[PDB]
């Protein structure tokens, strides 16, 4: 039928929303790693305050 | 005789004004050696809390 010229795109977009989704989960492991590093900083930062 | 006696009895005045003068000066350093000892444990724990 005419479904190839459909099928050709339907291929792309799904071994692209598998990128998208293994990205925007690497941004979601990094992000929540960060936060993390950000609130022992935190701690650092109010031990350098309390010596003031 | 008499006016020996007397001049003797202006040097033990004399003397006596000087251990009551220096005990002054003493009293003085002691209260100094107190100040600086405290003085230098505080600044100790600044430079702790610098160090940290």
């Amino acid at each position: 039928s005419h479904m190839k010229d459909v099928q050709t795109e339907t291929f792309s977009v799904a071994e692209s929303i598998e990128e998208i989704s293994k990205a925007n989960e690497e941004i979601t492991n990094q992000l929540l790693g960060i936060s993390k590093e950000m609130d022992n900083i935190s701690t650092r930062i109010e031990s350098i305050s309390a010596s003031v | 005789v008499e006016e020996g006696t007397k001049l003797a009895d202006e040097a033990d005045e004399k003397l006596n004004s000087i251990v009551g003068a220096v005990e002054r000066i003493n009293e003085m350093l002691q209260n100094i050696a107190a100040a600086i000892e405290e003085q230098t444990a505080a600044v100790d724990e600044i430079t702790t809390a610098m160090t940290e």
